[PDB]
């Protein structure tokens, strides 16, 4: 499932942390704000609206159930946007579920617009040229910056199964 | 691996304390098993982050922490 896949790749936090670009994050890779904001009063205010109850603390916490709710909403927003995208959508419809999960994993990490930048990879996947797709994904700066996760994801694209996640 | 104490703590403690512990566990496993991967692991932790490994390291009984090196840098 995507929940077990993204829990592994994104970790699980019940208290805010800041990602490598400085953005406040919580749960399973849930971006609270798309600014590099350190203001806890601002962070708490936004997170309170997102989970449905007043968050206090420096930092405050959410419950495990709130983390799951945030993830389920995040995953649906992404899945909705990946099918509708004019470039990524056609590829998603043409590949099997394992490979859809690989594209959804990338979209969760970098956004659909980020996935849309892999023109050579996506063109190769639509053509069924999995070796060229694999090589294009591992040629990228994304592979150099998050090599463990990108190795797992590109291996799905190459092989068509989920063995790189132990499945 | 699973450790009840480290699991909940890594989910809730201050980020700097948690990432100090995560990096220490990872680097200790690198030095024990694959010392030549030290520079690559350090590079990957800086460019890719370290918080995300809290679940596999402390919350997942089915993940063998010896495999954390390949989790950070890819298949060996």
């Amino acid at each position: 499932s995507m929940a077990e896949m993204l829990r592994r790749d994104e970790g699980l936090r019940l208290k805010v942390y800041w990602d490598t670009e400085g953005y406040p994050t919580i749960g399973i890779g849930h971006l609270i704000m798309k600014q590099p904001v350190r203001d806890m009063a601002q962070i708490n205010k936004v997170l309170s609206k997102q989970v449905g109850r007043e968050i206090t603390g420096n930092p405050g916490s959410i419950t495990m159930e709130e983390a799951t709710t945030l993830f389920e909403r995040d995953l649906a927003d992404m899945q909705r946007d990946i099918k509708s995208h004019s470039k990524v959508g056609p590829v998603w419809q043409a590949v099997n579920r394992s490979r859809q999960m690989a594209l959804e994993n990338m979209a969760f990490q970098m956004g659909v617009g980020g996935v849309a930048k892999f023109n050579t990879m996506l063109t190769a996947m639509l053509a069924g040229d999995w070796e060229k797709a694999y090589k294009a994904g591992r040629d990228s700066l994304w592979y150099q910056q998050t090599k463990g996760r990108a190795s797992r994801v590109t291996m799905i694209i190459l092989t068509g199964n989920l063995e790189s996640y132990g499945v | 691996g699973y450790d009840k104490d480290l699991c909940e703590w890594s989910m809730t403690a201050d980020q700097t304390e948690v990432e100090t512990q995560i990096e220490a566990d990872i680097m200790n496993i690198v030095k024990r098993d694959r010392p030549e991967m030290k520079a690559e692991v350090q590079k990957q932790l800086k460019s890719g982050g370290v918080m995300q490994y809290n679940y596999v390291l402390y919350c997942d009984k089915n993940f063998n922490n010896k495999n954390i090196i390949a989790e950070v840098v890819g298949e060996l």
